[PDB]
RNA sequence: UUUAGAAGGAGAAGUCAUUUAAUAAGGCCACUGUUAAAAAGUGUACCGCCGGAUAGGCGG
């Protein structure tokens, strides 16, 4: 839908997916929250040769002007302005790709307590061997590291890119 | 086999921890956990890092090291003649006060941090406290209160009014408590720990002074296309740059084709040309031509 | 009607005739040259209708089929004669690669197929194909692997001392040590007529023997022009003769 | 003629279909990348080339439509010391895996 | 054929950290701290911090020039330069050579590249005892030599002594402080890396602390020339070699007319009488001494 | 359409014996190693659950 553009600058010898892994997603999960989930982000920047990469570029995703018009990000988000450029240009584009969030984490001790609760069955061989296969494909991808905050841990979360080009959002910005 | 040497001496920055308000004082080594990837942070007490390094200036022209040629010497000598009698190396001191001023060469302690303050000492003198947040990185403010005061010590031991100068650079960031911080490691030396190394030397962390050399040599916006990426590069042979992956002189602008046309032909070439090729002058390096291979 | 050139890559041959008349090693450049109007006739054969004028050699690796005797000279192996005593012959076991000098349409992207199924019933100087590694149509005068060039030299072939070639051949052979001898091309006789007899008899018979000349070898990197190399045929009135102009 | 392992026949341990699945065996997956191949260098040009085919053998290995975004390919000596495109001379690997090896094999084949 | 060794031989120095005011009590060693560039390691050497200045002490010692002249070939040659060596004896005293040398002392340019930014020069010399720190004290300058003052003849007139017949040995040190500054680079003399696989900046270092070579000293000191040909345009001592060649430079001063090999040929093989200026360098070749065949 | 087309190398064996190299020796003397550099990609990937198939999905 509705598209925003927002650049970051290279050359300055450190790659910007730590400025936008930890400058970007903490300080806009709050307005996320706060605002409905009603915002999405995307990149065109794909390049999957052998491993995940995201390139510089990042754009904001909104259904309508008035949430980029409120949303103003160029004055309440000046900290890294050495870093990162704002752009007061939004408007309608065609060339949106939507994104989609994938989430496989080990589930060894996690979930040893269910199993043994639940429903028991032998696990040696065929079945836990299932499981690091299964945290293995989506291992190989870009991913984005993030910080919690009821228990203070990081993780990986795995954007995989869709063609659901319409649908809600959640407080990562995807679905 | 021309070849000059640097007229701006490093001295390896060193770490030390320091608590909050007494930050002239009680300054304590800072070691390096050995972690299974060696890392460290900050304690509980202490929430200060302090740099400390120094620049010796020495002049450009008795910075002279390798020539086969005389007349290549008296051109040298005559060119930096008419510099002295045209601009006076203010601006390019102007720029290396601006680079030395704003803590550009923390690097990635900038990041995350407001609270940064530098002090910059002659060896009898010393000047007051600096906000180091409120410059900006891609533009160079050439005029302040104290500004011409830095900068003219600096312009005359670099013409020869001075035969030396030592500065002392003591800066530190403050505001994060118990966060980490972590220097330049010492690369692949031995695989025998597959984990990141750090930075040890007189028992201390600290910082690889080629970091803060490449930083304040970032002072370069005279190169072509500079309204398609308007930022400063450091002046290197090529002006290349292994983060964009283009290389930003490929061409006439280049220090070769460049100091050709200076001297076999003497040709009036710009301010801004001429303020490149004495920059890369000050920079220092091996600018011999290339031998018949 | 477009001017290319295609490479034959790594063809190795075990028992490719290495005794032509005088030289052993190296055999005669006509059996290259006839290896190559074989393919031109293979592919003519088919519907392509595609020429081919022009052949140079690049050698990589060769195994004289022997040992050492007791200083350096070379001791030859042979099969067994059955039905029909041996009396002169021999092998060797050649690594070398081929320029073929390609005029004819639609070859970009074509012909490679024709050229690979046409291959496997042909014999290099009599000696089995096994794998050659590749076929390649790169258009670059630096498309050449490491490998080393037979070329027509003729400067000690031309200037040297001696009265005749038998005494300048050898005068010429002491002092250079890449230069070697290369049988180019043959004519003797005349009476080109129909006698019986012959493989074809619908065709012109002849009497005909071997011709000699000098040779040298040049790497990939370090060259002189394609037109220094990729020999070519020529005819005249009964002196037929490949050679580099 | 180049290398070929030694163990590599079908799925023993550690392994689903084809890909390193398990930890506690990228020592005997370094072993086997030692062990064979030391101190035998060819030049750049004495090496084995990296046909076309191998997207076939892809497809072919064990039932894979095509390459897997989520899996890359490796051999056990990489362009250094023998290793050629045979049925069996490719394990592919993860990412941490590869990235560790890259550095695990020039530590040795500096 | 002929050989001459070295009229006097310098000492490998060594590197030691004092203070201002603790110049002549404490002292601590000087340690190469190696660091990593870029690939490559390089063992930059540095001063240590908690200094405020640098000790570097050698020692020199003279001897006689006649005592020192090595295996010849010829018992004519040795007298005629012993006949040379007692005429420069009767004419002038062989003191302006130790006048010149004392002088380049006094300046102190074995330092190289630590003079560029040095703050203060202080060369304590011991013939007994100190007796000022005059030398180096007031700065120099390489246009003028400085004459007069009292330690300047009384050393000149004992090295002289030492050096025509009147002495065997001499042995004094040259413990110069050099105030570089607190934690400043320090240059040491570099060893020639003969090694690709750490290809960096290796340095020489003394026994458990930073060194510099001796003819980081020895071919500093042969700075006096002032009797070379176009020195009235060129205006500055070159050092002294055999052909003259200074590669500092790149031009030869010296090999015109006025080389080793004219004098060689011009004299003791025939007899011919060249001026003041023609055999002081001829007579401060001898104190460097080296290899003159053919 | 190529000095094209074709071909069974075989079976068997004793190399053996002793043997003193050694005496003598001067590598030398002197020549500033210096200029200049980006190690760090984010260096780690947790629970509350709904789900009872270890399917898959919301939040901190």
């Amino acid at each position: 839908m509705f598209s925003q553009i927002l650049i970051i600058k290279p050359g300055t010898g450190i790659s910007p997916n730590i400025i936008i892994s930890e400058d970007i997603f903490p300080v806009l999960h709050s307005l996320f929250v706060e605002h409905d989930k009603k915002f999405g982000i995307t990149f065109p920047a794909y390049s999957f040769d052998k491993k995940g990469h995201l390139g510089n570029i990042i754009e904001v995703l909104s259904e309508d002007k008035e949430a980029l018009a409120s949303l103003c990000l160029e004055e309440h988000l000046a900290e890294v302005t050495d870093y990162v450029k704002v752009k007061k240009e939004i408007t309608f584009t065609d060339d949106y790709v939507l994104f989609k969030r994938i989430r496989e984490e080990n589930q060894y001790e996690t979930t040893a307590r269910r199993m043994r609760k639940r429903g028991h069955t032998e696990l040696g061989r065929p079945l836990e061997m299932h499981i690091k296969k299964k945290n293995q494909q989506i291992f190989c991808h870009a991913y984005i590291k993030v910080k919690s905050a009821s228990t203070g841990q990081s993780y990986n979360i795995f954007l995989a890119p869709t063609d659901i080009k319409h649908g809600s959002f959640s407080a990562y910005g995807l679905l | 086999n021309l070849s000059f040497a640097r007229c701006l001496n490093t001295t390896e920055a060193k770490f030390w921890q320091t608590d909050f308000l007494k930050r002239h004082t009680f300054k304590l080594p800072l070691l390096i956990t050995d972690k299974a990837s060696q890392s460290c942070t900050l304690s509980t007490e202490c929430d200060t890092l302090r740099i400390d390094f120094g620049i010796k200036v020495l002049p450009v022209k008795e910075s002279m090291y390798s020539c086969s040629d005389y007349n290549y010497r008296t051109a040298i000598y005559q060119k930096i003649d008419e510099y002295i009698a045209e601009d006076g190396f203010l601006t390019l001191a102007k720029r290396y006060v601006n680079n030395i001023a704003n803590a550009r060469f923390l690097w990635r302690n900038r990041k995350g941090a407001e609270i940064i303050e530098t002090i910059v000492t002659i060896e009898d003198k010393e000047y007051p406290s600096f906000n180091s947040k409120s410059f900006n990185l891609d533009t160079f403010v050439e005029d302040n209160a104290t500004i011409n005061e830095i900068a003219q010590q600096i312009a005359d031991t670099f013409a020869g009014k001075r035969e030396y100068l030592n500065i002392y650079v003591t800066c530190f960031v403050k505001i994060g408590c118990a966060m980490e911080v972590y220097p330049s490691q010492e690369m692949t030396f031995d695989d025998d720990d597959k984990g990141k190394k750090l930075f040890k030397f007189e028992g201390s962390a600290g910082m690889h002074s080629q970091k803060i050399n490449n930083a304040l040599r970032t002072i370069d916006t005279w190169y072509p296309d500079y309204t398609t990426y308007e930022f400063p590069i450091p002046v290197e042979n090529y002006g290349a740059a292994r983060s964009i992956g283009i290389p930003f002189r490929p061409d006439t602008k280049s220090f070769y084709k460049l100091i050709d046309r200076m001297i076999l032909k003497n040709e009036d070439l710009p301010i801004e040309d001429k303020h490149y090729v004495m920059a890369i002058l000050i920079r220092g390096g091996m600018f011999s031509k290339k031998q018949e291979k | 009607m477009m001017k290319g050139y295609i490479l034959l890559e790594k063809v190795n041959i075990e028992n490719a005739n290495a005794f032509n008349n005088i030289i052993v090693g190296i055999p005669a450049i006509t059996s290259f040259l006839g290896f190559a109007r074989a393919l031109e006739r293979k592919l003519n054969a088919k519907e392509i209708a595609i020429r081919i004028n022009g052949v140079g050699l690049e050698f990589h690796e060769y195994e004289l089929k022997g040992y050492k005797n007791k200083r350096g000279q070379y001791v030859t192996s042979c099969p067994l004669p059955g039905s029909i005593h041996i009396m002169n012959q021999a092998y060797i076991d050649l690594n070398m690669s081929f320029l073929l000098e390609v005029e004819g349409p639609h070859v970009d992207m074509s012909t490679c197929k024709s050229i690979k199924s046409t291959m496997e019933t042909l014999r290099i100087a009599g000696g089995i194909i096994r794998n050659y590694k590749k076929i390649r149509l790169i258009d670059t005068l630096a498309d050449i692997p490491y490998g080393y060039f037979l070329t027509l030299r003729q400067d000690n072939l031309n200037d040297a001392a001696g009265d005749d070639m038998l005494d300048k051949m050898i005068h010429a052979l002491q002092q250079e040590d890449t230069l070697v001898p290369i049988a180019v091309g043959f004519k003797a006789l005349s009476e080109v007529g129909h006698v019986e007899g012959q493989r074809d008899p619908e065709k012109d018979h002849c009497f005909v023997e071997s011709i000699f000349s000098l040779g040298g070898f040049e790497c990939s990197k370090i060259l002189e022009d394609i037109n220094s190399c990729l020999w070519r045929y020529k005819t005249e009135e009964g002196l037929y003769l490949c050679t580099i102009i | 003629e180049y290398l070929l392992p030694d163990i590599n026949i079908d799925e023993l341990e550690g392994v689903d279909n084809g890909c390193l699945i398990d930890e506690a065996l990228l020592p005997l997956i370094i072993d086997e990348g030692k062990r064979k191949g030391e101190g035998n260098y060819r030049p750049r040009h004495l090496r084995d080339e990296r046909k076309e085919e191998t997207v076939q053998a892809f497809l072919d290995k064990y039932g894979y439509c095509n390459i897997p975004v989520g899996y890359e390919v490796h051999h056990i000596v990489p362009l250094s010391q023998g290793g050629a495109d045979s049925i069996k001379n490719m394990i592919m690997l993860s990412i941490e895996h590869h990235e560790r090896v890259t550095e695990a094999h020039a530590s040795y084949f500096k």
